[PDB]
RNA sequence: ACCGCUGAAAGCAUCUAAGCGGGAAGCCCGCCCCAAGAUGAGGCCUCCCACGGCGUCAAGCCGGUAAGGACCCGGGAAGAC
RNA sequence: CUCGAUGUCGGCUCGUCGCAUCCUGGGGCUGAAGAAGGUCCCAAGGGUUGGGCUGUUCGCCCAUUAAAGCGGCACGCGAGC
RNA sequence: CCAAGUCUGGGCUAAGUGGUAAAGGAUGUGGCGCCGCGAAGACAGCCAGGAGGUUGGCUUAGAAGCAGCCAUCCUUUAAAGAGUGCGUAAUAGCUCACUGGUCGAGUGGCGCCGCGCCGAAAAUGAUGCGGGGCUUAAGCCCAGCGCCGAAGCUGCGGGUCU
């Protein structure tokens, strides 16, 4: 969601690269990850 | 059909630049260059962002039109041509080289076809 | 000669149970010109005359069945078209001619105030300043009556032959009775 | 037909006489009110207050337009008058009583109510 | 560098209005603080602030010191419209000369007050340095 | 670094691997862009890089093979859950014949080397030769049938759970 | 976009670089409307045969072949001409 | 740049781009069950209505509607009113 | 395209960056220093208890790590968790911040860098100058090498003023 700066949390939610793409993912719809 | 004899050659892997680059050279000085292979030949890894540039030639249509070929055949079409002008020699100079798919005389295949192959 | 077509007959409806409009069709056989074939090299047209008598004054079902009635020796009745179908003609618009921006091209003109002023009949504008001289855009009274105009959902209901000729669903063969009328039915939806 | 102010009677009693044609009710676009259709319009006149009451926001239908109606049945059928009746968001008239007939229509875009008050349904 | 009239003519002789230096507590050795590198007549106001919100999520001992302080101004709109313009002023500060010292969260082993300041640099305006000092940070 | 029990039949040409095995007739790729590893009695790791980046590359490979193998033998197996208190199945035709609701069932059919299988209506899953290429069909027809854990229901991966 | 499978480098996970799929009134195709003056003038069928005398690579001047066309006339929802 | 001269507001018509998208599809999100909303990512195809009072645009009001979009191009257009 | 090394040497790119941008992010990648250990046989998989006085103070109607304001100590023993964490009405389960067998040889951390990807949306139609180019493609950094190219400078010869 937050597009432009996005910072890990559940105290796992991960950090992966797609597409060189950096976009959040834990075991949470609250955590959607993505820029 | 079949023809002379004269500029005898072909493509496949090579690298699609100097390629071009001296079919002309000889496509200038004054030299009929028909080979062919299309597909088989080569240009820059990054296919993908590969395929795009000449897409870039794909859809690159304005009103007063635009065409942009859409088989290997052309691919070679463009740059080639590329490397000449637009005054008599050149233009006759486009006539003079020749190339084709397959074979009909004695990374190169993909954009294309990608956008039209 | 890959299709089946003819010319208008005329229009007016009648019957039915609620009641419907069609238009006549004329055409038995116009028999058959060789048969599209690209073969062993370039193949297309060929001609072993076997015409009428004045022609020479000016001397892969659809085709196929063809191969059935052209080499038959020539003609073929036309009617698969049969009880209920969708064919689609392209008839021969119609020469209306030279027109004003008016019916040409829809568009509102003078107003009221000046929706008279001898005034009238004269499209609006071209283009901006700076944007650059012109658009091959806007039309322009661009003639009619010419058009090789057609259609689609072309459903025929019904035919009789006594003089082979077809009865239609909607007129709109766009040219005239005596016009030249082209029938198929393409990439149906009704199907 | 019948938009903007074009005017039209009632034949029932809702307690009218004339009413002025807003809108064509339906969706966008659309510009025209012909019987069976429903009209956006309001009272250009009615009784001494029986119950609607002159100037009145409303909701009428179609039923009488010399604009001449083509039946299906390849026939035509038009009257000399142009009005309608008024209407409870549900559809329903409210005039209790008809007046000059009508057309099938109207049954086939719901209204019966009327489709039999109706002293003769042309 | 455009400065002011003068020290007492123009505007000079202020408080400049702000919040005080000192927060946080002691500490010997523990060298915990920031510093930049930025040029700029540090936006007074944002300053003042920033610094400020700093104690706002700590509170008590990590040397809050921090040494800045704007003491000239700007000027602009204000009279007839673009012309011979006079003056009116607005937003003292001080040059952050291409970095230096600049606030101190110093003391022992107290880093809940590093990442404070943290904090505090987050905030600021012009980027910031993160650092420690003599040691480290213990 | 593995290895090739009973009966892999191993043949790496041009970069493609056959491998000949009981219930495991299969015929996969592998790259021409790093080094092969057979040795008729097991098999592994070429280091066509040595280097991190292909390191893995083959880093992956390894299970590829691992792959073949175990396939090739010991077909794969994908346990599916059917969890609907209205939806239902049970095999029907050469394919499955699902249902949940909509109106129009469906049938749905496991191309020459998936096969799918109704131990029991409500339960099913899939056997086929390729972990690969059956996870994916396993999977393609566990949603195709919506799972929506808006409160517990539908098609889903075995081991999963509720919501609220 | 967006969702997945198979699995490295991170001996555990990951739609992932490489391997394979899902998914849009949208792009390409398809449906109508031109259209090779696209100097790369395209295809094909159906007609017409080697005429005269002159210096030449006379690819230049004449009767021709209704093959064939035209012009002039008479007419067209063909149409300013 | 133009004063040996570029005729300026609103309207009219004829429109043409653009996307930060109003309607429209596709998505992930929700303090989302349904339904309907909110949040944000992808997409411009097509489309985005009658009146009123105001020189006006803007704007308020009336009846619609899926919707009744933001803005370009001399805030497009006077050798077109 | 247009004249001149698809020179050679050794690095760095895997985005077409080059072919405009900032705050701001992230086991991208390549090169440098630190803390702990692998025969107290080490970090991530797996077996298990997943210890007791801890169930302290404001608010308690519920702190009793898992509402939040203050504590942060003691222990009989295999050590310890100021119990960072998903919750519910507080309590009530899991999770390492703790280690045995099974392996076994490199595993986690911050400072210093040189290259690089998100943020970075626009109006006629598209763009490195164009065709174009992914270990001489080519870019970029550090090294040697020879050729181009002005009307400038040498050779040719004439002019002309001081």
């Amino acid at each position: 969601k937050v597009r432009s700066s996005v910072k890990k949390m559940c105290d796992n939610c991960k950090v992966v690269r797609r597409h060189g793409r950096v976009l959040v993912i834990c075991s949470n719809v609250k955590h959607k990850q993505r820029q | 059909a079949e023809f002379d004899a004269d500029v005898i050659v072909d493509a496949r892997d090579c690298i699609m630049g100097r390629v071009a680059s001296q079919v002309a050279e000889q496509a200038l000085d004054g030299e009929t260059v028909a080979v062919v292979n299309a597909e088989r030949a080569v240009i820059t890894g990054r296919e993908e962002q590969i395929v795009e540039k000449y897409e870039k030639r794909v859809d690159i249509g304005n009103d007063n039109g635009y065409f942009y070929p859409k088989r290997p055949d052309g691919i070679f079409k463009r740059t080639i041509r590329g490397m000449l002008p637009k005054k008599q020699r050149g233009r006759e100079a486009f006539e003079s080289v020749r190339v084709y798919l397959g074979n009909p005389y004695d990374t190169l295949g993909e954009i294309s076809e990608t956008l039209g192959a | 000669v890959q299709g089946f077509a003819g010319y208008k007959a005329g229009m007016t409806p009648r019957e039915g149970m609620e009641t419907v409009p069609v238009t006549v069709i004329e055409t038995p056989p116009m028999r058959a010109v060789a048969l599209r074939a690209y073969e062993q090299r370039p193949l297309t047209e060929v001609w072993t005359d076997e015409f009428h008598s004045e022609l020479d004054r000016t001397l892969s079902d659809r085709l196929d069945h063809a191969l059935d009635i052209v080499e038959d020796g020539g003609e073929h009745a036309m009617n698969i078209f049969r009880a209920g179908e969708y064919a689609d003609v392209a008839g021969v618009t119609k020469g209306k001619g030279t027109q004003g921006p008016v019916k040409r091209w829809g568009v509102q003109k003078r107003k009221g105030k000046h929706a008279r002023q001898g005034w009238r009949r004269r499209i609006g504008n071209l283009g901006p300043w700076n944007p650059s001289r012109v658009r091959s855009t806007v039309p322009q009274q661009g003639q009619t009556g010419y058009h090789q105009r057609t259609e689609l959902n072309k459903r025929l209901i019904d035919i009789g032959e006594g003089g082979p000729y077809t009865l239609v669903k909607g007129s709109v063969p766009g040219p005239d009775k005596r016009l030249v009328p082209f029938f198929r039915a393409v990439r149906p939806n009704d199907q | 037909m019948i938009q903007q102010e074009s005017r039209l009677k009632v034949a029932d009693n809702s307690g009218a006489r004339e009413v002025l044609v807003i809108k064509v009710l339906g969706g966008s676009g659309r510009r025209y009110a012909n019987i069976g259709d429903v009209v956006v319009a309001t009272v250009k006149d009615a009784t001494p207050g029986g119950v609607v009451k002159k100037g009145q926001v409303v909701k009428a239908v179609v039923v009488r337009t010399k604009r001449g109606v083509r039946r299906p049945d390849g026939s035509y059928i038009r009257f000399d008058e142009n009005a309608c009746v008024i209407i409870r968001d549900d559809k329903s008239p409210r005039g209790t009583r008809i007046f000059g007939p009508v057309a099938r229509e109207l049954r086939d875009k719901d209204f019966m109510k009327i489709i039999s008050l109706a002293p003769e349904v042309i | 560098s455009i400065k002011p009239t003068r020290r007492e003519y123009i505007s000079g002789i202020p408080g400049k209005g702000i919040a005080q230096f000192k927060m946080g507590n002691n500490t010997y050795p523990a060298q915990v603080e920031n510093v930049v590198e930025k040029p700029v007549q540090i936006r007074h106001n944002a300053l003042e602030a920033a610094r400020n919100a700093a104690n706002r999520f700590v509170q008590n001992s990590g040397k809050f010191r921090i040494r800045k302080f704007p003491f000239h101004v700007i000027r602009e709109q204000d009279g007839d419209g673009m012309r011979a313009p006079f003056g009116k002023s607005v937003g003292t500060a001080a040059r952050s000369h291409g970095a230096n010292h600049d606030f101190i969260a110093w003391v022992n082993p107290d880093p809940a007050v590093e990442f404070a300041w943290r904090r505090a640099y987050m905030k600021v305006t012009p980027t910031v340095n993160i650092d420690s000092s003599p040691a480290g940070n213990a | 670094p593995i290895e090739i029990p009973a009966g892999v039949t191993v043949t790496v040409n041009g970069n493609t691997v056959t491998v000949k095995g009981p219930k495991g007739e299969l015929t996969r790729t592998f790259h021409p862009d790093m080094t092969i590893t057979v040795e008729g009695n097991v098999i592994t790791v070429t280091r066509p890089s040595d280097e991190k980046h292909h390191r893995a590359l083959h880093g992956t490979t390894r299970s590829l093979l691992a792959n073949m193998v175990e396939g090739v033998s010991k077909g794969y197996e994908k346990a599916l859950e059917l969890v609907g208190v209205g939806y239902r199945a049970s095999k029907q035709g050469k394919k499955l014949v699902l249902s949940v609701g909509y109106s129009h069932p469906v049938e749905i059919e496991p191309e020459e080397g998936l096969e799918i299988e109704v131990p029991s209506q409500t339960k099913i899953i899939v056997k086929g030769a390729d972990k690969q290429r059956v996870g994916e069909l396993a999977a393609n027809i566990r949603a195709v049938r919506p799972p929506e854990p808006y409160k517990g229901k539908g098609i889903r991966y075995e081991g999963e759970l509720v919501r609220l």
